[PDB]
RNA sequence: CGCCCGGGGAGACCACCCGGCGCGGCGCUCCUGUACGGCGCAGAGCCCUGCGAUCGCCUGAGGGACGCGCCUGCAGAGCGC
RNA sequence: GCAUGAAUGGACCAACGAGGAUCCCACUGUCCCGAGCCGCGCCUCCGCGAGCCUCCAGCCUCGGGAACGGGCGAGGGCCGG
RNA sequence: UACCGACCGCAGCAGGACUCCGGGGUCAGCAGCCUCUAGCGCGGGAGCGAACGCGGCUCAGGGAAGUCGGCAAGCCGGCUCCGUAACCUCGGGAAAAGGAGUGGCUCUGACGGCCGGGUCAGAACUGGAACGGACGCGGGGAUCCCGACUGUUUACUAG
């Protein structure tokens, strides 16, 4: 029942406890640890670690935006929203 | 008060109760009547349902719009491997009805019948007819029993069994049937005729002829437990009904204070014992003949077996019969054929011109595999 | 049977009792092999670009 | 004057009809509609020694199968009565 | 005009209405006339496990009778679960 | 001064219960759909694939003949351009009615500043005669009665 160790590990590493991961071959060492200092020692030796954030890739988005700058994906079938909503007349007049 | 509009009941009350058939297969309840002096002949046969197909024929029917032109008709194929006669049974007419006199078995019996006598052949001890076959080695006992039958019987039947090894079925035990002998001038002629074909094969070619009519007896397709709308064909209720609308609204009046047997209820549907009558024979041939289904308007030889095989049925190995129309049951169901009791009077003669042999698995357009290979540059 | 028809859409051969025929207002009779063919025609799909038809195979040179 | 067990053409459970079952392959048939990749003086054009949606050839191809025919594999006849 | 009628307001009325009513176009299983399919329940199993109701009982026809009987008189049927 | 929607509804009850912080993509949008961060698998499982029910889908030809009654379901729907009647309290009616287009790819022009930005317009080519391809999102018209209109009402059968 390693519920206590996960909470302390997430506190020490400053992450969500969904990101804390144990090494399933030294489970008794982790079981003996009950304080933040023992957790710090185990983190030192790599028995406890956290994972990187699983950031979402932006490769498709950047390619699409480059194409849009070129002039693609801009016809009447792709465009739902009035032209006043897409570009107000007041703004145009103010700039002019 | 009285029902306002006129309408009939729904369904036939002569086919009650609608329960699963408790007879092993289709049985012949009655045989054609025996008329003295006509040539001696057999009256029935047993086969297996194989498939359906097309035929083009020429119609000569004076007084109809079809009298001098072509028509496309539906046909059914029944696989009819030869039967083996193996016993003789005689009956006496009595004030209590038809009573058996005695039954005489042949000296040697084939393996399929023996199998029919047990439930598990491999484990069962083999004792059936063990004493009888020693007694009947010589012909004396058979002769004595046949003399008894000659002096005491009024109706003569033979006992024949099928040979499932000549079919694509998984069954190994045979079906045993009684077949009546009709005609002749006396019972002695019948007994001698029946004795002349004991332990011998009987071909369907010697029982029926092309252009005659037959009755078919079988067991229909099963559907399990079914509701009233499908079981009896009653009207559905309108959409706003609470608790569904597939049922009978009123199942009786206040009095009598019971439910009558004439009211539609849910229960078993299908797997019934039925008999269709007055089916015309189109062709009797064998799959061993390469020109089995070739006619005057064809070129390359075509046999009965279609391209790709009979769907949900093995291939036909030997003799078969073709009938006009449909018969009860699915494919592989045993079917008993019988001479018609009350045949239709005005039937035009049969004149086949073309038989369809394309693939029934899917939509085929090739009548032979050679044509297909030619077409696909194979 | 010798007397067989040709599908109007795909150019394949049809055996007796195996399809449907339509009569147009212009008094022209179309013959179809199956339901797949009649749906193709009814949707106005050009047979010259359906690769299993004869019209398409001729344009490609496979059929002479 | 047997069942248990397995499979259906049988089926709510049962029963019924049949059994040295079946799994996994190969061939036939037929469903879709011509695979990925490679190669093209193919390709509207362009900021062009490269980018490019598409098109042609290998390719009635590739993928799939609950129907039919075989077995070159593995297997399949055991407890209560 | 059984028995309309003038701030117990009379007549009319554009806009508005989850208000009452008639018809036309389009649309459709509302219907002729039903068929096939998907998921959950139902059904079989392991675990868990109630309410309502209850003179006694639980097959019919006729008779008479508090004038429409399960029991009474006379007939016809029905192993038990 | 811990902690909780651990509060009230007879309960560890699909009800009720105030406020603060608020990423990415598609988009007019804090709508619908998918998602990073964070949190987490909730009155238990297995088999089978009958009737019948509850919640959904498709259906030839016809098209309200059904029914007290078009109830239920279906049709329409985004954006751009074209075109819009009688009547009227002259403000409306009006999205009246009714037509056409919309994908992908390769290009051309227009609009600022002493490189930035998106939007709008036009052309060639090319895909089963296909493009608001999921989602989201008016069916319309001709009349009569009543009340001018926005608003309120019988908590639990009458809006
Ligand atoms: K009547
Ligand atoms: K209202
Ligand atoms: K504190
Ligand atoms: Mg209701
Ligand atoms: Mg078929
Ligand atoms: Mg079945
Ligand atoms: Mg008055
Ligand atoms: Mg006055
Ligand atoms: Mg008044
Ligand atoms: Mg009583
Ligand atoms: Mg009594
Ligand atoms: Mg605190
Ligand atoms: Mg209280
Ligand atoms: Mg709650
Ligand atoms: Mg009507
Ligand atoms: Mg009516
Ligand atoms: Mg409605
Ligand atoms: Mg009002
Ligand atoms: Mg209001
Ligand atoms: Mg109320
Ligand atoms: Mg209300
Ligand atoms: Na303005
Ligand atoms: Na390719
Ligand atoms: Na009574
Ligand atoms: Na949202």
């Amino acid at each position: 029942n390693l519920r206590l160790q996960k909470r302390l590990a997430a506190d020490v590493l400053k992450c969500g406890k969904r990101r804390v991961r144990f090494n399933p071959a030294h489970e008794k060492y982790i079981e003996q640890a009950s304080s933040r200092e023992a957790i710090r020692s185990l983190i030192e030796s790599k028995i406890i670690a956290k994972l990187d954030i699983k950031g979402s890739s932006r490769g498709r988005i950047r390619a699409r935006h480059a194409a849009k700058r070129l002039g693609r994906h801009s016809g009447h079938g792709k465009r739902r929203g009035t032209r006043e909503a897409r570009m107000p007349s007041k703004t145009l007049w103010i700039q002019r | 008060s009285h029902r306002k509009f006129s309408c009939c009941r729904k369904g036939n009350l002569g086919y009650l109760p609608r329960k699963r058939c408790t007879r092993g297969r289709g049985r012949c309840k009655t045989f054609p009547p025996d008329v003295q002096g006509a040539p001696i002949h057999l009256t029935a046969f047993l086969g297996y349902k194989a498939g359906c197909t097309h035929v083009m024929r020429f119609i000569d029917h004076r007084g109809s719009n079809l009298h001098n032109r072509q028509a496309i008709d539906q046909a059914t194929i029944i696989d009819a491997p030869p039967m083996i006669c193996t016993a003789i049974i005689g009956y006496a007419k009595t004030p209590k009805g038809l009573r058996a006199v005695t039954t005489v078995w042949a000296a040697h019996i084939a393996e399929p019948a023996m199998r029919r006598f047990y439930r598990n052949y491999f484990h069962a001890e083999k004792t059936a007819f063990s004493t009888y076959m020693k007694k009947a080695a010589d012909g004396t006992y058979i002769k004595e029993q046949l003399g008894r039958l000659k002096q005491h019987a009024d109706v003569i039947r033979i006992v024949a069994h099928t040979q499932p090894a000549l079919t694509p079925l998984k069954q190994k035990k045979a079906d045993i049937m009684e077949i009546q002998v009709n005609g002749g001038a006396s019972v002695a002629e019948k007994v001698d005729y029946a004795y002349a074909l004991m332990e011998k094969p009987i071909s369907i070619k010697d029982v029926f002829s092309v252009g005659a009519q037959i009755d078919t007896i079988s067991i229909t397709r099963g559907r399990g437990f079914e509701g009233v709308v499908t079981r009896w064909g009653v009207t559905r209720l309108p959409r706003k009904t609470r608790r569904g609308n597939r049922k009978v609204a009123c199942i009786g009046a206040w009095h009598p204070a019971n439910v009558q047997y004439t009211v539609a209820r849910a229960g078993q549907m299908g797997y019934f014992h039925r008999t269709d009558t007055n089916k015309q024979v189109f062709m009797i041939d064998t799959a061993e003949n390469p020109r089995c289904c070739t006619t005057e308007f064809d070129l390359t030889d075509k046999s009965i077996n279609p391209v790709g095989g009979f769907v949900n049925y093995g291939r036909v190995q030997g003799d078969f019969i073709m009938i006009k129309g449909t018969c009860p049951g699915p494919k592989r169901r045993p079917v008993v054929m019988r001479n018609a009791l009350l045949p239709h009077r005005n039937c035009p003669p049969v004149q086949l011109q073309w038989i369809s042999t394309a693939s029934k698995f899917g939509h085929g357009i090739f009548e032979t595999v050679e044509e297909r290979r030619q077409f696909y540059a194979k | 049977m010798v007397t067989t028809n040709q599908c109007s859409y795909s150019g394949r051969k049809i055996l007796p009792g195996y399809g449907k025929r339509m009569s147009r207002h212009d008094k022209v009779l179309l013959i179809f092999l199956n339901r797949k063919a009649s749906v193709h025609y009814l949707n106005k799909w050009n047979p010259r670009k359906i690769r299993w038809t004869l019209a398409s195979r001729r344009a490609r040179g496979k059929e002479v």
